[PDB]
């Protein structure tokens, strides 16, 4: 049920990066994977999500049209690709789960309609 | 049948107790796993709860309370869940029972996993080998923080247990109920066993222990039954698009071809009572309701007592009644309690008045239950809710009751467009000058055969016909809803507006 | 593109109840959360469902609408209730949107 994160670090003005989040059954709990961004002394802040059923993805629109999210079912792992990062994308990086269904009463899977997993964060410096 | 919900009762009493135990038969007759709460609570001291004995799985928590049955056979129980806990700690509580009354043995011969929660025994005067049994053992392995308060005050002399229980940890006196052990036995790092051996090793998805090595020999699934196969997770409808056909649904802990009957298929593939956030319902020719992603922002619907807002509000006030002014259908529930109509000084609210009632003329479905413990002496009738057609039972009143009518004065019932009570039972009880409850086809309204109505208290059947209070002769096959032409259920001639006529 | 949060800083002493309300962009109640985030560490959920008690988690935390407000209480403040407190939404349409913060410091 663990979120583990990887491949975060520093990276050069208009580069690229990709960000990695492994999540134990992502592809079946009908679950989305979302990343939300901290910027150092700010609040949180989403950059985007993916839907494990079709791939539907949605985006910030600071990073939209930069950042593209994608899932690779078979490894079962969901990645960033980051391209023309700017000063504001320097942020740890969390990957959430969102929506995840939940025995209920009566036998009902109920979707959770909030971040119940974080991961534990990475730090992607622009300098 | 297979599967069965359970109770919401937690300790409270029971509405009507001249009833209980009729419910709780019906709710658990040839019932194996409980999707829900098992609560047996305040039973006489001689009742037979025969009906509990083919009860494998609990997916909530146990509860034994207020009880003076001095055994509760729950032998064959294999498995709780634990998805809901007693007290938000509990899976299995045990608690204030009791020639003396009250619970002597637990006698869970085939309990051997504790999903989740734990373990409270407390104040069972009669109580014997409670503390024997190693607890340690039943609790899963990733539950092993869970408390056990076990209570060990007795007011009785406690025999040995049986020679051959060979650690002396039994259930029972009977040597059939010596405590079977499966996960501290286990040669190597085995989740459980059925045997000291290394081949005797359960499967990973098994849970309880297992006939042999095979994931199809699990005494129970640790996470999903297909068909008689433990799995991980149901398998997925489409396989990134394209239709799996050997794609099932999530509906409790089991894999089914296609969601039962009130519930809601999800795109995902899981069977729900609600349909997710920015979700809606949608119905189809054959009837099933599908949850399907809103193209255009969600239009604004309904909600009732227990769902958004309305979560936490216990009854429908003047505070809140204007929330349902033109609603065809409520998302939640409807409850009028003695402080709807009566009003709460402290609250500065008003008294609800018979004609705001008239904002449910409209109201066509209720996906939870309608409770009404108060009406206006003023209407004889429940003709406020003429309309409405169907009560889906999606929330329970005390997990048990979709439709509950107590303590009114009403003359009839009234409700002449109700043709449908999806889930749970039906309470009618102590409604002094009520009628016609006996001339509604209730088998009609029941989807399941689980699902009866329980009446007491009412006013004799015989008083009624004495009065001349009965159903019209043009009404078919005696089934009405209220006095005269206008409450027949079926016309047996013709219909002209609402009225039977010939 | 934050909801707004008041107070933006709080301070109050053990034992203490406190009250956090996040005005919102007007929406089904099941769309708001309320998470506690300790500094350097992930955030953790508390109310998910603007009422509803996230599982492990200490019944001391309430979660009331009124209105577009939504409202987090801690009714008897503790040692380990010192850190930041965020209420996110979830608007038609895939956006999650944020609060921007409420920090609670000890006396
Ligand atoms: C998995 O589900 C199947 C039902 O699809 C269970 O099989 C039934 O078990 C009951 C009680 O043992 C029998 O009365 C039925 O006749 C069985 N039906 C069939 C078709 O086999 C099975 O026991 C479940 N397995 C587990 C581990 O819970």
């Amino acid at each position: 049920v663990q979120l583990v994160e990887s491949g975060g670090g520093l990276v050069q003005p208009g580069g690229s990066l990709r960000l990695s989040c492994a999540a134990s059954g992502f592809t079946w709990s009908g679950a989305y994977i979302h990343w939300v961004r901290q910027a150092p002394g700010k609040g949180l802040e989403w950059v985007a999500s993916i839907y494990s059923a079709g791939g539907y993805t949605d985006y910030a629109d600071s990073v939209k049209g930069r950042f593209t999210i994608s899932a690779d079912t078979s490894k079962n792992t969901a990645y960033l690709q980051m391209n023309s990062l700017r000063a504001e994308d320097t942020a740890v990086y969390y990957c959430a789960r969102y929506g995840t269904y939940e025995l209920k009463s009566y036998g009902s899977w109920e979707s959770l309609p909030a971040f119940d997993y974080w991961g534990q964060g990475t730090l992607v410096t622009v300098f | 049948t297979q599967v069965c919900t359970g109770t919401d009762m937690k300790l409270r009493l029971p509405a009507s107790p001249e009833t209980h135990l009729d419910m709780l038969r019906h709710l658990y007759q040839g019932c194996q796993v409980v999707q829900g709460n098992l609560e047996l609570t305040y039973l006489p001291t001689n009742a037979s709860l025969s009906f509990l004995q083919d009860i494998q799985e609990v997916q909530g928590y146990v509860l034994i309370a207020h009880n003076q049955v001095r055994q509760v056979p729950l032998q064959r129980l294999r498995i709780v869940r634990g998805t809901q806990l007693f007290e938000d700690n509990y899976a299995l509580a045990v608690l204030d029972n009791g020639s003396p009354g009250g619970l002597r043995e637990l006698q869970l011969r085939s309990l051997t996993e504790i999903l989740k929660g734990g373990v409270l025994i407390q104040r069972n005067p009669q109580l014997c080998y409670q503390d024997t049994i190693l607890w340690k053992d039943i609790f899963h392995k990733n539950n092993q923080l869970a408390l056990t308060l076990i209570d060990t005050n007795r007011s009785r002399a406690c025999h040995p247990c049986s020679p051959m229980c060979k650690g002396s940890r039994c259930w029972g006196e009977s040597s059939e109920d010596c405590q079977s052990l499966t996960r501290t036995v286990c040669a190597g790092g085995c989740a459980r066993c059925k045997g000291p051996l290394p081949t005797d090793c359960c499967h990973e998805q098994c849970a309880a222990g297992c006939t042999g090595p095979k994931h199809s020999d699990c005494l129970a699934c640790l996470h999903f039954n297909h068909s008689g196969i433990c799995e991980l997770h149901c398998p997925a409808l489409v396989t990134f698009s394209m239709p799996n056909p050997e794609g099932r649904y999530t509906f409790g802990a089991s894999c089914v071809t296609a969601c039962p009957y009130n519930y809601l298929s999800t795109d995902v593939g899981f069977c729900t009572l609600v349909c997710p956030l920015h979700n809606q319902e949608v119905t189809a020719e054959d009837g099933t309701q599908r949850c399907e992603k809103c193209s255009k922002p969600c239009a604004r619907v309904c909600y009732g007592l227990g769902m958004e807002h309305l979560r936490e509000v216990r009854a429908v006030t003047s505070a809140n009644i204007q929330e349902f002014a033109g609603c065809k259908k409520i998302f939640g529930s409807l409850a009028f309690l003695p402080e709807s109509f009566d009003g709460d000084p402290a609250s500065n609210t008003a008294p609800l008045q018979p004609e705001q009632l008239q904002v449910f003329e409209t109201l066509e479905e209720i996906t939870g239950y309608l409770y009404i413990s108060a009406w206006p002496d003023s209407l004889p009738d429940l003709s406020v809710f003429q309309n409405l057609q169907v009560i889906r039972g999606r929330i329970l009143h005390n997990g048990a009751y979709s439709l509950t009518l107590q303590g009114l004065g009403i003359s009839w019932l009234g409700l002449r467009s109700l043709r449908e009570l999806g889930s749970g039972l039906a309470l009618i009880h102590h409604n002094t000058h009520l009628c016609f409850v006996h001339t509604v086809p209730w088998d009609q309204l029941f989807r399941n055969p689980h699902q009866a109505l329980l009446h007491t208290a009412n006013r004799p059947e015989d008083e009624c016909v004495g009065e001349g209070l009965a159903c019209h002769q043009l009404c078919a096959r005696g089934h009405c809803w209220g006095p005269g032409p206008t409450q027949c259920v079926n016309c047996s001639q013709f219909l002209r507006g609402q009225e039977c006529v010939e | 593109i934050q909801m707004t949060q008041s107070p933006s800083s709080l301070s109050a002493s053990v034992g203490d109840r406190v009250t956090i309300t996040c005005r919102a962009s007007q929406s089904v109640s099941s769309a708001v959360a309320w998470y506690q985030q300790k500094p350097g560490k992930a955030p953790k959920l508390l109310i998910y469902s603007a009422s509803s008690l996230y599982s492990g988690v200490p019944s001391r935390f309430s979660g009331s609408r009124s209105g577009t407000d939504f409202t987090l209480t801690i009714s008897s403040l503790q040692p380990e209730d010192f850190a930041t407190y965020y209420c996110q939404q979830s608007e038609w349409g895939g956006l999650i949107t944020f609060g921007q913060g409420t920090k609670v410091e000890i006396k």
